[PDB]
RNA sequence: GCGGCCCCCUGGACGAAGACUGACGCUCAGGUGCGAAAGCGUGGGGAGCAAACAGGAUUAGAUACCCUGGUAGUCCACGCCGUAAACGAUGUCGACUUGGAGGUUGUGCCCUUGAGGCGUGGCUUCCGGAGCUAACGCGUUAAGUCGACCGCCUGGGGAGUACGGCCGCAAGGUUAAAACUCAAAUGAAUUGACGGGGGCCCGCACAAGCGGUGGAGCAUGUGGUUUAAUUCGAUGCAACGCG
């Protein structure tokens, strides 16, 4: 439809769920998928396998997309932070740079208290 | 066991046919310790299957056993929480024995005429893939690939 | 943070990310509530490290 | 008690020799000052976090642990409060007493070749000798040998409570009893046992399989009940086809 011919995939991976969204360099989202929405409701959605399933499910259908080269950037503590890439790269888009954001707060915003369980 | 390695001797090959697998099949099919009845029943079913399918005698059952053997099995595992169905790799001999047990129990649950014909029917429907052994066989395949990270 | 791999990368094997801290800083920072804890997390193992 | 960086004001400590005063010192009841966090008053600010509070879970119950929100508070200025396991559970000052390995910060001599040799101070961590100690342990930074002064203790509970005095806006703080009751309370260490502590190992313990019991009929024993009597024993595993 637009034939971007290049893009970047933002992965937000946490201990609870994984989200993957394809986007343009100018911050324009085309599609997204989540392990929770990929039929892994419960404890499996936090597993690496459900992350790669969502990655490939979001990467599929490249015809209308048109993104040939798809960079990658991950954020947060994921289920290895590598399985999603292992699936996405084989999905068809070659990877040349992966950046990791993982926002590290330089102090401030006192974290929540501890869990006594 | 827990400390000493074990291993069982190999049963005698099946009479006349010389099929070690057939000799093991009569062992599994044996009930109350009567090899005569098991041998008669297995031979009756084998000849019935051969004449019904038009196939040879040795490999007619081999095809069905090949087509009713699984690849992975779920083992109940719970490291930190509740039970997790963790699929595992099946050993060769374990695969063979499991398929054999599946065939025998599937023939057991039938009610066609008698063991001689029920075993032949099970072999035929296993060759075709429309029996009950195959119906139970696809379950492990569908339940595989659940929890890899756990061990 | 960034990978600049040579033209031959095989199947895109991550060799430099693995050698880097990977999750050094990530694991260091993902913890919480650094107020009453540090006063007591202190060496004393270094002491046990002896012949 | 104090951690981004920069500026202004300002206190203390340590090293080099040199000069100067000439016991001017140590300790300190009462007194004065400082003093975490929480808390209080007035006026601001309020992103995150979070007492109270609300809801959802778990549970026999849960006004708790868990989850979703969330006010005071946490922040700032000026005042008050004066309490902490405010601990090194070890008052300050001075002298003497074998060593070893480190850290941090000065300084002297030298073939100075070097991220080197040889010395001399301040602070600081660990291990250990004599000695001391109930023991654990301390050990030149003493809990060793001595000297000066101060503070405090006299069985456990009642009780750091009551009354009185002083202080505070309040919460409360400080000083501080008696009646009554018990024969103990307590410290260190030893052996064993136990732990929803850790490590290693074994058993048909689990797992992988076969066959069972618990369902039906019957045999037998036991409990219970009834009976003239239903003789007496045996009772988790280790009594119940047992004597
Ligand atoms: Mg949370
Ligand atoms: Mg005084
Ligand atoms: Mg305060
Ligand atoms: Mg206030
Ligand atoms: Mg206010
Ligand atoms: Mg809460
Ligand atoms: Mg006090
Ligand atoms: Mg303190
Ligand atoms: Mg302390
Ligand atoms: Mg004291
Ligand atoms: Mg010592
Ligand atoms: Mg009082
Ligand atoms: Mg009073
Ligand atoms: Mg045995
Ligand atoms: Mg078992
Ligand atoms: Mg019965
Ligand atoms: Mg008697
Ligand atoms: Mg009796
Ligand atoms: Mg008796």
């Amino acid at each position: 439809r637009k034939q971007v011919s290049d893009g970047v995939a933002h992965i937000h991976a946490s201990f609870n769920n994984t989200i993957v969204t394809i986007t343009d360099r100018q911050g324009n989202a085309l599609g997204w998928a989540t392990a929770g929405g990929s039929g892994f409701r419960g404890s499996r959605k936090s597993t690496p396998f459900a992350a790669q399933v969502a990655a490939e499910r979001c990467a599929d259908a490249v015809k209308e997309y048109g993104i040939k080269n798809l960079e990658v950037m991950v954020k947060g503590p994921g289920p290895g932070r590598e399985s999603t890439i292992r699936a996405l790269n084989a999905a068809g888009f070659r990877i040349t740079n992966i950046t990791d954001v993982t926002p590290i707060p330089h102090n401030g915003c006192r974290p929540p208290k501890k869990r006594r369980v | 066991p827990r400390r000493r390695v074990i291993g069982q001797r190999k049963i005698l090959p099946d009479p006349k046919f010389g099929s070690e697998l057939l000799a093991k099949f009569v062992n599994i099919l044996m009930v109350d310790g009567k090899k005569s009845t098991a041998e008669s029943i297995v031979y009756s079913a084998l000849e019935t299957l051969a004449q019904r399918s038009g196939k040879s005698e040795l490999e007619a059952f081999e095809v069905a056993l090949e087509n009713v053997r699984p690849t992975v099995e779920v083992k109940s595992r719970r490291v930190g929480g509740s039970t997790y169905q963790v699929p595992v790799e099946v050993r060769p001999v374990r695969r063979n024995a499991l398929a054999m047990r599946w065939i025998v129990e599937a023939a057991r649950k039938r009610g066609d005429k008698s063991m001689a014909l029920r075993l032949a029917n099970e072999l035929s429907d296993a060759a075709e893939n429309k029996g009950t052994a195959v119906k139970k066989r696809e379950d492990v395949h569908r339940m595989a690939e659940a929890n890899k990270a756990f061990a | 943070i960034k990978v600049r791999e040579n033209e031959p990368f095989d199947v895109a094997l991550r060799r430099f990310k693995r050698s880097c801290e990977k999750a050094g800083v990530l694991a260091e920072v993902r913890r919480r509530e650094f107020y009453e804890k540090p006063t007591t997390e202190r060496k004393r193992a270094k002491a046990s490290a002896v012949k």
